[PDB]
């Protein structure tokens, strides 16, 4: 693409100074270029990746759920009339969103997943794809709605079944995903029961294993689980 | 809004 | 432009829908939009075009900073060579910024300055101008260095020859610029006395008409004469 | 940095 030109080893390094620098939107099209190389990526690039997407999307939805609120509020009893820009702007964001999330989506199925075997790997860009299917549920309202959502499902799902076969409770990755996977029965499936229960049996299970833990695993996965216990507080 | 990462 | 097809209106409206989002490059975006329909901007709406370029240039000079001290300490004894991406991502952005600039101090030269009569405008576009220049002399090393900081303090200084005529001395964008231009001196004239006589003069014919102000118009002159001190502080 | 409005 546009980053057809520059080395992969450049695109490294500089998806690291942007991310020093924090421009998020120069990270993720330095990873995008990266990933187009057609080369596995490491653990460590992995990250980056990640990184900057998160940042870039998070900041959409963040933007998107201002508009959202407005464009709510217009819409009330007594509200006066105010024209189409509203909804325009709020429809701008979104398809922008809707972009960064296809884009996402686009490089895990050309070739990310496919070419990962290891468990570790799989899972992190499996909780991924359900990631980004979620952010796409959360402004879908069309015909379309409920096959997004069960899009998500089935990434998390398969991510879910082969932590639990492949990975320790306490491993990182899987924390994370459980933690996430939660949060999408939560807020995106309309299953609050199911949140709770993932998020406790997880908490419970991670709690029973940090015995086995160096100092800086147990900092890790602690860390991750305190997250678990925040949001079984929201909640309960 | 709950914790994700 | 891009923007042709959009009315001025929905153009105002959706750079405020934009602030309040924090999505100030969509801000900058149709607040040139709405420049470039000709017409005067209000009070109102020039504050929202400064807004949207200060804070998206602000964020490339924040960024820059960054990139600049890693390729000074790149330099430095001892560093072990990287190639060239530090120096081809801090230009990148350099770049970007010069651009950012450039379009500001275009939209003010075509035509904001020249149509501005009332003192209250002009000095707001001037001060404009001196701002622009002062962030390209930032980054400038080469042989038109000179001219740049001589471009800034033009601008500074025909903005403050008449907001002395014309405003009184508590009138904050009187006091916003005399703030700016002292740090022109400061920063980059290499004139510190300078800089500490503008800001010391500022604030106290400031101090000396605050009793004429009402409780509102006393309190934005004084954040601002604050804003002065603690630049005093910095300085001796 | 200083401060500028
Ligand atoms: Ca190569
Ligand atoms: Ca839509
Ligand atoms: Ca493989
Ligand atoms: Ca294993
Ligand atoms: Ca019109
Ligand atoms: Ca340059
Ligand atoms: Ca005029
Ligand atoms: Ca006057
Ligand atoms: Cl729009
Ligand atoms: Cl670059």
């Amino acid at each position: 693409g546009a980053m057809g030109s520059m080395e992969r080893a450049s695109l490294i390094q500089k998806a690291k100074l942007a991310e020093q620098a924090e421009r998020y939107e120069d990270m993720a099209a330095f990873m995008k270029g990266a990933v187009e190389k057609g080369e596995e990526l490491s653990c460590e690039e992995r990250n980056l990746l990640s990184v900057a997407y998160k940042n870039v999307v998070g900041g959409q939805r963040a933007a998107w759920r201002v508009l959202s609120s407005i464009e709510q509020k217009s819409n009330e009893e007594g509200s006066e009339e105010k024209g189409p820009e509203v909804r325009e702007y709020r429809e701008k964001v979104e398809t922008e969103l809707q972009g960064v999330c296809d884009t996402v989506l686009g490089l895990l199925d050309s070739h990310l997943i496919k070419e990962a075997g290891d468990a570790e790997s799989r899972v992190f860009y499996l909780k991924m794809k359900g990631d980004y299917y979620r952010y796409l549920a959360e402004v879908a309202t069309g015909d379309d709605k409920k096959r997004i959502i069960d899009s998500a499902r089935s990434a998390y799902q398969e991510a879910m079944d082969i932590s639990k076969k492949e990975m320790p409770p306490t491993n990182p990755i899987r924390l994370g995903l459980a933690l996430n996977f939660s949060v999408f029965h939560y807020e995106i499936a309309n299953s609050p029961e199911e949140a709770i229960s993932l998020a406790k049996t997880t908490f419970d299970e991670a709690m029973a294993d940090l015995h086995t833990l160096s100092e800086d695993s147990y900092k890790d996965s602690t860390l991750i689980m305190q997250l678990l216990r925040d949001n079984l507080t929201l909640w309960t | 809004f709950p914790a994700t990462v």
